RNA sequence: UGUCCCAACGUUGGGCCCGGUGAACUGUACAUUCCAGUGCGGAGUCUGGAGACACCCAGGGGGAAGCGAAGACCCUAUGGA
RNA sequence: CGCUCUAAUUGGAUGGAAGUAGGGGUGAAAACUCCUAUGGACCGAUUAGUGACGAAAAUCCUGGCCAUAGUAGCAGCGAUA
RNA sequence: ACCCUCAGAAGGGAGGCGAAAUAGAGCAUGAAAUCAGUUGGCGAUCGAGCGACAGGGCAUACAAGGUCCCUCGACGAAUGACCGACGCGCGAGCGUCCAGUAAGACUCACGGGAAGCCGAUGUUCUGUCGUACGUUUUGAAAAACGAGCCAGGGAGUGUGUCU
């Protein structure tokens, strides 16, 4: 009568204290847009970054108001660089045979989209059976 | 051509459309805008005291250069804009026709939705000084009309 | 007609931009002024000089517009205005919560602020915003 | 030859045109022009073995 | 002898309003500006003030160092005729 | 990082591929990925290659389209109809 | 096909076929520019590189994100008190002690709360900074040059020889 979805929705992962402090800390401090200079002036010009390289550029300049650029003093932590919010580490999954060795406490599986509804049935009652969450659950209604 | 941009429930609507009509595209926003809401009835009326001059047609978006009309109300630039309008007539024609023939009273149905729309231009070439031809085209109008009980 | 004004301050003797400086301050902090007994404001200097600056205000204009007010009621209030950012939004708020007025409407007296107060006894050179008013050839209402 | 087999030829200034090589109104030969020649396109001559 | 003093009235066709037909030039963006200043020294856009309720009609063209034409002058090119 | 096609190894697709539209997640970023709708037949990954491989710009090219604008013109000619 | 409408082999309406007519004739898909209608946000007293970063309003079907807020407590870097006591200075005020204490960003735990609620997205408001981009140039917001807008097209390639 309600929509449901398969498998092991709720289940977190268990990180160390550091893993969780850190992947904490990079939902805290978040990152700028990043979109290249001037996208929003120009339907023309899409905001897949550039680097901004007029010579006259003001955003090149660094003046502030501009737009921060691109810079390796920007990444994550390493620790955590990559993780799905969760905590998981994200495994992507085509067939039942991607999910042998796949670590239900600390990795979660991704089902490729262009995968279908066969095959994603059984994946599904695999994963669940093996203790892994399915990141992109199929919804029934039971 | 266009579809029917609003849906419609068969048991209590009735339709109609026009079809690459070539008259004013700017008219037709203009006219459209103005008989909606309106009845059936009330919109031909209306139309035709238009045609015959005696109510304008508030000219809002494609007002440059028209001249002030004192019956246009909250408003200050109309026309007369007769042809298009004889082409929404011949439309709730069409409509309250259909309206009949279903079994519902045409004419006092509300017009629910009615919008024009530019289907393409008819082109044509003007020949000008200096050797050279440049474009004199017609517009091709699509419109559509709902109309529902009250 | 009517303003219910939390401070309503006595500009009487009271160097005018004093005054001024206080009542953009408090009107800023959300405080509603009414200033009373403006034509009898004063303004410290050679009368001569003083005249030739607001006569030189008077007369300048031309199309776009520099409408400089001659009675001590709006004199004072463009002193005031000069005090605030008053195209800002809560510049404006604070200037629109401030009435000047010639004489006082109130049936209290107003107070007098500290540190605006002018002793005639030790001054000789300062004028009234009155009598600026005059000169300038508004229509002495007070 | 693609692309090249045509006598089109630039205006110049003068007309606010961009120095295009054109024919009968139509711009041609150059790499930038749709039906120009390719600029640096697959050749035969090279040694790929 | 209306060239002028010194302009007036009138005539015909436009102009204006209405139906129909229906282009072009031009367009980085934003844009209600004005006074000063600043700035590559000739700013609607920077700074300080002033002014500024929105939209529309007609107008004569002050400004956009207006639009149109990769200055024809001048110089430079181990250019052309 | 991304694009084409080749090869080896290895996968997805009518229980719905590519593409497109809107939306969720990741990556400093190039860009990767998922969801929903549309679509209705093809599509990848890794590794070694291949190259007519990446655009905001050239008074760039071609096509399409908007403002201009319901604006100018549809009067002027010794043939005013 | 039949029927209705219409001056009508037009068009429209209803209907029939097919998995699909949003496959109905330049008829697979159907981007952007852009147009009509409409939804959200703003809007007729107010100011212009159109934003970036913060923070508020209003708006939000599901899915693909699930966090967020308040009491208190734990931890507690740099920094770092009030009050009180004593002692100085013409004075504003300062010194010694209280004391490197209380406080102190982040993070965590207990208890309570939110589901338009947290993120995010749209728009708008406030704060701070901010006169495009590319090029030419000692110096470009430039009254120096280029572009109306969008899509697609558009520039280190081959042979030989040398290093
Ligand atoms: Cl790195
Ligand atoms: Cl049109
Ligand atoms: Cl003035
Ligand atoms: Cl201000
Ligand atoms: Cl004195
Ligand atoms: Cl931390
Ligand atoms: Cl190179
Ligand atoms: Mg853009
Ligand atoms: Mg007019
Ligand atoms: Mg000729
Ligand atoms: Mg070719
Ligand atoms: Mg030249
Ligand atoms: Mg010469
Ligand atoms: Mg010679
Ligand atoms: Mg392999
Ligand atoms: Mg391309
Ligand atoms: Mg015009
Ligand atoms: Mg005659
Ligand atoms: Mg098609
Ligand atoms: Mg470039
Ligand atoms: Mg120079
Ligand atoms: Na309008
Ligand atoms: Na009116
Ligand atoms: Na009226
Ligand atoms: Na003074
Ligand atoms: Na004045
Ligand atoms: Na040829
Ligand atoms: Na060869
Ligand atoms: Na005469
Ligand atoms: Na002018
Ligand atoms: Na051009
Ligand atoms: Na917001
Ligand atoms: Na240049
Ligand atoms: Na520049
Ligand atoms: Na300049
Ligand atoms: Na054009
Ligand atoms: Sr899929
Ligand atoms: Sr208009
Ligand atoms: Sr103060
Ligand atoms: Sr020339
Ligand atoms: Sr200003
Ligand atoms: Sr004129
Ligand atoms: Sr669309
Ligand atoms: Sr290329
Ligand atoms: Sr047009
Ligand atoms: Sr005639
Ligand atoms: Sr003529
Ligand atoms: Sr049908
Ligand atoms: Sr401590
Ligand atoms: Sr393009």
């Amino acid at each position: 009568t309600e929509l449901q979805a398969r498998g092991l929705t709720e289940k977190t992962p268990d990180l160390s204290d550091e893993d969780a402090r850190l992947l904490t800390q990079r939902h805290r401090v978040g990152k700028p847009q990043f979109n290249r200079q001037d996208h929003h002036k120009k339907k023309r010009v899409s905001t897949s970054w550039r680097k901004p390289r007029g010579q006259l550029s003001k955003q090149r300049r660094g003046i502030k108001g501009k737009g921060d650029t691109v810079e390796a003093g920007f990444r994550s932590p390493t620790a955590v660089r990559g993780k799905h919010p969760s905590g998981f580490e994200e495994v992507r999954v085509h067939n039942v045979d991607d999910l042998e060795g796949v670590d239900g406490d600390t990795e979660a599986v991704r089902i490729a989209s262009k995968v279908g509804a066969r095959k994603r049935e059984r994946i599904e009652e695999e994963a669940e059976d093996a203790g892994i969450r399915v990141l992109n659950p199929t919804y029934v209604e039971v | 051509g266009i579809s029917y941009s609003v849906e419609a429930d068969p048991d209590t609507t009735a339709k109609a459309m026009l079809r690459e009509r070539q008259m004013s595209f700017k008219h037709s926003k203009a006219i459209a805008r103005e008989i909606k809401g309106k009845t059936a009835g009330e919109a031909v009326d209306y139309l035709e005291a238009v045609i015959e001059g005696d109510q304008p047609v508030p000219f809002k978006q494609h007002n440059s250069g028209v001249g002030h009309k004192s019956k246009v109300d909250g408003w200050d630039a109309g026309r007369y804009p007769e042809k298009a309008s004889k082409a929404f007539l011949d439309l709730l024609e069409n409509a309250v026709g259909n309206a009949d023939h279903q079994g519902f009273d045409g004419e006092a149905m509300t017009i629910k939705h009615v919008a024009a729309h530019k289907v393409g231009e008819q082109q044509g070439r003007k020949p000008r000084a200096m050797g050279r031809a440049s474009a004199w085209n017609s517009p091709q109008v699509d419109v559509e009309l709902i109309l529902e009980e009250p | 007609a009517e303003f219910d004004a939390d401070v309503i301050v006595d500009a009487r003797d009271c160097i005018m931009g004093r005054v001024a400086s206080q009542v953009a301050e408090q009107a800023l902090d959300g405080e509603t002024v009414a200033v009373v007994n403006a034509e009898r404001a004063v303004i410290t200097g050679r009368e001569e000089q003083i005249v030739e600056k607001y006569e030189k205000r008077v007369d300048i204009g031309n199309d776009n517009g520099y409408f400089y007010p001659k009675r001590p009621d709006g004199i004072f209030k463009r002193t005031i205005r000069g005090m605030l950012p008053h195209k800002k939004q809560r510049g404006r708020e604070a200037f629109e919560s401030v009435r000047v007025y010639l004489g006082n409407p109130y049936d209290e007296d107003g107070e007098v602020l500290d540190g605006t107060s002018l002793d005639r006894l030790s001054n000789i050179k300062f004028v009234t915003l009155g009598e600026i008013s005059e000169t300038l050839g508004a229509n002495k209402t007070w | 030859y693609a692309g090249l087999r045509t006598p089109a030829e630039s205006f110049g200034s003068g007309r606010g045109q961009a120095h295009v090589p054109k024919l009968d109104g139509r711009a041609r030969r150059v790499p930038q022009a749709v039906k120009g020649r390719s600029a640096h396109p697959p050749k035969t001559e090279k040694d790929r073995s």
